[PDB]
């Protein structure tokens, strides 16, 4: 019935990723019943449920949350889509439909939750542990190299990638605001504490490793004209494998000159901005709408 | 009248469109036809063929006679001269070209060929096929195609690779002529197919050659066409049925035979619609290509969410990594309807041939209980309307419904009368929607006949999740909140099966104490059987499933008390229509009549068929007819 | 003796394994024990709760009540109630908490234990709580916990917090007491669990604080042991039979409940063999640790192929995505063991929760046709056995097998014989394997019982296809090839189905006219509860299938033969089984008693189920107790 | 019975490649017994079937050939694993498995058949078709971006990373040798022209562009030293990207200081190498030959 026990570990960084997603929501002041958060499975796979405002929730199936948010947002585009994924969901069994994306540079915002483990099945390691870690929840050390999310995410080629941190709130929801403006497909990878699992990446360890790309002076990750592109996106990728004392976070990458898979609809279907699929009548009294004469015409003996 | 037809060759060659070409100038004509079309999984080199049945009346099978077979190649004859019964036209040079010599054909087919060949004391070659069909009363037409080239390339003053292709449309003309049928409809037919006026003109050539060669043996009159007539596949049928039943999202990956269905939703996506006080408007059909089938079932569930009707199609291995997909839209109540393209199974299985192997696995895919609605065709003008009330079904009772095309119905072809799928309303019911009055709407209300008011995404704040959930959409483990949410979604399914006439459900043709129950494409070819036995004294009726969950149980149980002979036709091994009947009622089909080689079941498998059980009660009758 | 314990406390408080440690005094006592898990799908701060059965014999089933209830907080209080029946244990610091201020309570909790509660006009405190128990004849027993946490600190001269889940043990050290069983099996038990002098001695002064503050109530003796007894779960049951049997690879994705078996397989991968000569060998199980349930599958199928027993394991969700990797499997008649661990459906479902609504699925897995041997164990020795089995059955007939392992078998654990695992040969069977004489070997050669001669990787030239496929394993599309290559895999299940004794796949108990028809985990609630309605003169019978296919259609027409009463007893909504034994047989049950809550089903449950039955011929009894 | 006809569409790159495996597979002495190629669905997956040697076959699920491929070379370590994918089953359905090879680090080639189209489902674009191509098989422009297989192979990390050319025999037969030799996950695009769909990307388009890292003064793409690693790395990226007038083939990256997955299962199971899955003797007279006993004991009360 009315209540939703919000039902994290004490002191999980999911609690800052909450916070600051529904800030960003609320200061660009888009109205929060066109806003659909669509979710993975995982404790990260929770989060539209334990929101304030009257946003939907789309809670999904395991790594399946941006096939769904692809569907929701081209059928109603006026809608706000916004993907959380846990890492194991987003970059694991969801690793295809994760890289696909990218190709359509659909407008979505899609923000994975980068604890380094399964937290809600006891703690495996997840695709972005590196090799050799053995946090308190593995018997021997992972056995599995690292994926880094921004590496992919730039060779698959989202538009906009960025890294944020769940202890820096104000900073995260800057990036989330930026992640929902931008026009196509945007990442922002979350650094987030797992205090149950993961022992190793803590609060305490990226207080003191993380530093912000804004405070580089000259760092400018928007592409504005074509030419731009190729240097911008290998300073992108040269960035994104800073890991040991010095972590950046911030906008590693931002393209608005290449077209959203919206306007590439919009050139076979004239009229989609103005008559998508979801506002279009399709029957007066139950009797269809639609005209197949001309069709049925075309095979006319 | 009743003619067979068929022209074969190697994939690549066009002669599928050669085919195409004399089925339009008989249909001009006015006959009726009903066409197929038969490749290997494959690009080029492979042997291709095509049967078309001509007739004055609407038909309804195929046939496992060939009256005519057109050939320019020796694998053509060699493939099919076992069925040949009254012409062959073929290339008098490869007389002596023998079996062993055709690379292209798989070496089980040459064995075939060598043992009915030796088993009657002839040798391998052309030449020994002639004397097989001479034997058979068979009159060949022998052609020297690189003679009647060289004379065309010659008039056209081209080299010869240049029109190379004509040979095509020798086969074509002289086999038309041997119908009789006036010259001009096959001009015609050759005129609006090819799009310059050199391939025109040298096709016409080679047609006139080909034609004038022959006598006029089967003398056929033309028929002036009363009601306009059209001649459509069942992927393209399937298209116009779901386009009239308000469609406006489809997520697909290819595979075969499914994909022609998305690409002419594709091709034909912005609509006319005539709106709200009759506004001429267009009205696009998004159309994705997904990037897997994963991909494809959960794009259009989460298009439903938001209040559009959407479906996917597919086939066997698509339909297996859907199964999760379906599984959440059972549990969260979502309308799709995914179009399951039945073929030869399992795994790859034959990805361009036919079967009737997954019906149970459809009617129960994926984990859990929920209510799956299922469906199947068994001809094409059942495709349009099964399409347009399947995406009803998926909003009247909020939950996957998949409708069964099987491969053969797909890309088959038939004329028929246009009213047949114009001549009645499109209707549209959207089922249980409202109008939120808050900010939060709970989704999942559980009220008596299990269907909980709907609203979309964008009208009110709505939660859906795959774990189990109260009224609210919220995660919710509670016993007795799972008691009652878990019923009241498979309570659906009760309301559906007192909802829906059971007389719906199924077709009966016929009252007879011999009982043909089947589903699917086995319609035509039984209905087609029971007319030829019906005349020799041999009274059958038919019973066709056409709805297996829910399923018409009581009217099944109503129809079949005291008959003596049930026999179910249907292409798979384990019978598995009759393996739901009795599931639901107790009842036991006598004998089966299966066919598990891919291929359409032709009218007279199952005349004899029949025939054998009546004779000396076997079992299983097991067919293996075709290619 | 019967005596039913349980304690319960929000996750993350270890009260799992107070638990164990009380079960582990109780059973050095010498008294048998049966005990249950139940958690929310969360990591920290739902209520979990811990069932342990007790008596003197071998226990089989859960109960509907509780003896003796032991708590620390208001919540596992309010969660339990209703269900205690003798000794509540509880927290005096709670006594004004009401049932509202318990925020990790689901609001649907909270709604059940006020109606409760006003029902009879007590108001929603814990004191009213303890009138509702008092009103029927429970004594109660509050602790100032934090008083006697305060003088453990004080005693050890720590801070609070660092003695403060001493409460655990406070609440045991009192349960163990009212048994009156003697103190030192306890203190054996806490200094075997915890690691470290301080966390030993202070839990040891928190035992004996609660055990010195009750009265000995139930008296009960200590029993010598004779036969050695060991305690295991479900999971690692299946894991001991799974390398018994021979598995040397698994590759599994993490999934609630199956995950455990795959651990534990890892955690003890390197095995001790005595291989030829009497050598002693290790011998490691490759285990991975796919990306996904199509990564897990596909990685399993292709190890069989290298001629390794392999298998993995799954639940729903995952079994859903593997549907495609099991027809492939199929297809290509490749051995391989599914362990299907079945929970709480559809989607996610119930993540931490059983079902049984899975089985027909199971049974039609992915497209085509293709033997599936199916298998579900009902109690923790058959998983051990059947495991074997599976891995036997899918080399024997080179097929997937299914085997069916609910939740609550693997999640409960009971303290049995050792002997029931030791005491039989541990038979594998390798089916029709031999060495190849040449370069190139046939592996799929028609033979008359449909299982071909197999070779393994590296020992020949070998070809597998999803496509349909001749003797040698390339790709033929020939319609005669198919029709005898389709017809040989589908004759293995025929072939099975004459090779498996009927007998083998069902258990019967009982011959009376009343028949509990089930499959799985209802098993043991059914025996105990047939036993029960025996003293009462209600005689009854259980037929307890074990193979659903090839389903042992003879043997359940005989049994059945002119029962009055079939009841079918099942954790689904549709009693599956019930539908299968239809299919296969014509025969109806009359009744039914079905679970779909999640939980398991109790003695009490199939008693009562059964009187109501009886006493009112009701058609469906609809169970809903626990958690 | 005996023949298979080799059926693909005369002067099919596929012939190149063929010839090209065959000749590598010869020329490295391997035991043809000992090889096993996992191929996937499409004109691509039809390979194995068409090979000359004694090698064996096994032609998987569409997309799934490399979790066939790891089962196989796990259990059986001895043997040669080579994996053929077309690029629609390896990167588009695939996607997810292609990823997750090169975390691991298992000791198999892959070979990618990169046409730019689904050949064997009539000429779909492939996910390496550019956004905005149309080939003679496509109604409209490709609405898809493309993904670059190698960037993508990288920032996964595929520890060899390389491209042939279909029709350049004798290079793609040597780059399949050092791929088959390499010590870890190895990947070759492998440039295919598809004669009947794809009428851009043809012989004479590439035979105009490419150009040899081979023949690149001081082209080193072999990791040495540990040091080295991120520089060769980098240096294989910014490569990776060159497309119009100049398209680079060979070796982009080289590291075998990596360990093997089998190398980190060696850790765990120690005789591994010695007493493999595969080799295992499981049973004497049908009487199992596992120990359980210790696992009994200690569950004993
Ligand atoms: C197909 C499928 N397989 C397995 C699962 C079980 N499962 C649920 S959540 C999860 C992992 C969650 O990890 P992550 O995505 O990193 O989210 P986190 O809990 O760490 O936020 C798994 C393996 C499932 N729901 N579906
Ligand atoms: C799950 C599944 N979906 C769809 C198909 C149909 N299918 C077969 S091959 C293919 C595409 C082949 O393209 P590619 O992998 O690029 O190989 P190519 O033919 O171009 O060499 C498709 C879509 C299938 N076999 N399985
Ligand atoms: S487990 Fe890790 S991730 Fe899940 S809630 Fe607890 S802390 Fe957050
Ligand atoms: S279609 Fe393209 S890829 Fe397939 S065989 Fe023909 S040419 Fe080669
Ligand atoms: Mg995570
Ligand atoms: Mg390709």
């Amino acid at each position: 019935r009315k209540p939703v026990f919000v039902d994290w570990c004490p002191g999980c960084g999911d609690f800052g990723i909450l916070r600051a997603e529904e800030m960003a929501i609320r200061e660009l002041g888009i109205n929060p019943k066109s806003v659909v958060i669509v979710s993975g499975i995982g404790c990260s796979g929770k989060i539209p449920h334990f929101m304030n405002l009257p946003i939907s929730g789309v809670h999904t199936l395991h790594g399946r949350s941006i096939a769904f948010a692809t569907g929701i947002k081209l059928s109603n585009p006026s809608l706000e889509v916004i993907v959380n994924v846990g890492d194991g969901d987003g970059l694991g069994i969801g690793m295809g439909h994760f890289v696909h994306l990218g190709r359509r540079n659909i407008d979505i915002a899609v923000l994975v939750h980068n604890n380094g483990v399964y937290g809600l099945t006891k703690g495996q390691a997840s695709p972005t542990l590196h090799r050799g870690e053995k946090t308190k929840s593995l018997p021997k050390p992972n056995i599995m190299d690292a994926v880094n999310p921004l590496a992919v995410a730039l060779a698959a080629g989202y538009t906009f990638v960025a890294r944020g941190y769940a202890y820096d709130v104000m900073h995260l929801k800057e990036l989330i605001k930026k992640a929902i403006l931008h026009k196509g497909s945007a990442l922002v990878d979350i650094l987030q504490p797992c205090p149950t699992y993961n022992d190793i990446n803590t609060k305490e360890w990226y207080d003191k490793r993380v530093y912000k790309l804004d405070n580089v002076p000259g760092w400018d990750p928007v592409v504005r004209k074509e030419e731009e592109a190729q240097k911008k996106f290998e300073q992108a990728i040269m960035k994104s494998y800073e890991w040991g004392e010095k972590i950046p976070i911030g906008i590693f990458y931002q393209n608005e000159l290449v077209p959203t898979f919206e306007d590439r609809l919009t050139s076979n279907i004239p009229n989609y901005r103005e008559y998508y699929p979801a506002k279009q009548q399709i029957e007066i009294n139950g009797i269809s709408t639609t005209k197949i004469d001309e069709l049925i015409k075309a095979k006319r003996i | 009248t009743r003619i067979v037809w068929m022209i074969g060759g190697a994939q690549g060659l066009g002669v599928d469109t050669s085919a195409n070409i004399f089925g339009n100038a008989v249909a001009k004509a006015g006959y009726y036809l009903f066409g197929n079309r038969e490749y290997y999984s494959n690009i080029k080199g492979r042997h291709s063929y095509f049967e078309v049945v001509i007739s004055e009346k609407p038909i309804r099978s195929l046939s496992s006679y060939v009256n005519i077979l057109a050939s320019f190649d020796a694998e053509t004859v060699f493939q099919h001269f076992t069925e040949t019964k009254e012409y062959l036209i073929y290339n008098v040079e490869y007389e002596n070209t023998t079996v062993d010599l055709v690379k292209s054909m798989e070496p089980e087919m040459a064995e075939q060929v060598k043992e009915a060949l030796s088993k009657e004391r002839l040798g391998f070659t052309i030449k020994d096929v002639l004397e097989y069909l001479k034997r058979r009363g068979v009159k060949v037409i022998g052609f020297n195609y690189t003679e009647l080239i060289k004379k065309i390339a010659d008039t056209f003053k081209v080299p010869m690779s240049v029109v190379e292709r004509a040979k095509n449309m020798i086969a074509v003309g002289a086999s038309y002529g041997l119908l009789g049928l006036k010259f001009d409809y096959l001009k015609d037919a050759i005129s609006s197919t090819f799009k310059n006026e050199l391939f025109i003109k040298f096709n016409t050539m080679a047609a006139e050659l080909g034609y004038n060669s022959v006598p006029n043996v089967y003398k056929l009159q033309e028929y002036k066409i009363e009601k306009q007539r059209i001649q459509v596949d069942g992927n393209t049928i399937s298209a116009m049925g779901k386009l009239a039943g308000g469609l406006r999202f489809q997520s697909y990956y290819p595979i075969t035979p499914a994909s022609d269905e998305s690409v002419y939703i594709e091709a034909n996506q912005n609509l006319d619609m005539i709106v709200e006080g009759n506004e001429l408007r267009k009205g696009g059909v998004v159309v994705v290509q997904a990037e897997d089938e994963l991909a494809a079932i959960n794009m259009a569930v989460g298009a439903a969410l938001t209040g559009v009707r959407s479906a996917t199609a597919t086939s066997g291995p698509g339909f297996s990594l859907m199964s999760e997909g379906i599984s959440w839209a059972g549990m969260n109540e979502v309308p799709v309807v995914i179009t399951y393209y039945m073929r030869g199974a399992p795994a790859t299985g034959l990805p361009t041939r036919s079967g009737q192997a997954d019906l149970k696995f459809a009617l129960n895919v994926g984990h859990g209980e929920f209510p799956r609605i299922v469906i199947a065709s068994g001809d094409h003008v059942e495709i349009f309307w099964d399409a347009i009330w399947a995406l009803n079904l998926a909003e009247k009772y909020q939950t996957p419904v998949i409708h069964i095309i099987e491969k053969t119905l797909a890309n088959a072809y038939s004329v028929f009368e246009e009213e047949l799928i114009t001549n009645r309303p499109y209707v549209i019911e959207r089922g249980k929607i409202v109008k939120p009055t808050s900010d939060y709407f709970n989704r999942f209300e559980v009220t008596e006949d299990g269907i909980s008011p709907r609203v979309f995404l964008g009208q009110a704040s709505i939660f859906y999740t795959g774990d189990e959930h109260n009224e609210e959409g919220h995660i919710t483990e509670n016993s007795i909140n799972r008691m009652k949410m878990y019923e009241k979604r498979n309570k659906k399914l009760e309301t559906a099966d007192k909802e829906i006439p059971e007389e719906q459900r199924v077709n009966i043709v016929g009252d007879a104490d011999i009982v043909l129950l089947t589903w699917g494409s086995p319609k035509g070819a039984i209905l087609d059987a029971m007319e030829e036995l019906s005349k020799d004294g041999i009274k059958t009726m038919m019973v066709q499933v056409k709805m297996f969950n829910p399923y018409p149980k009581n009217l099944m149980k109503k129809i079949l008390s005291g008959k003596s002979k049930i026999i179910a036709v249907e292409n798979n091994y384990n019978a598995q229509g009759a393996e739901v009947l009795a599931e639901k009622t107790g009842i036991f089909a006598t004998n089966y009549i299966l066919k598990w080689t891919g291929r359409p079941i032709t009218r007279e498998e199952v005349i004899e068929g029949i025939k054998k059980i009546l004779e000396r009660d076997e079992k299983r009758v097991v067919l293996y007819g075709g290619a």
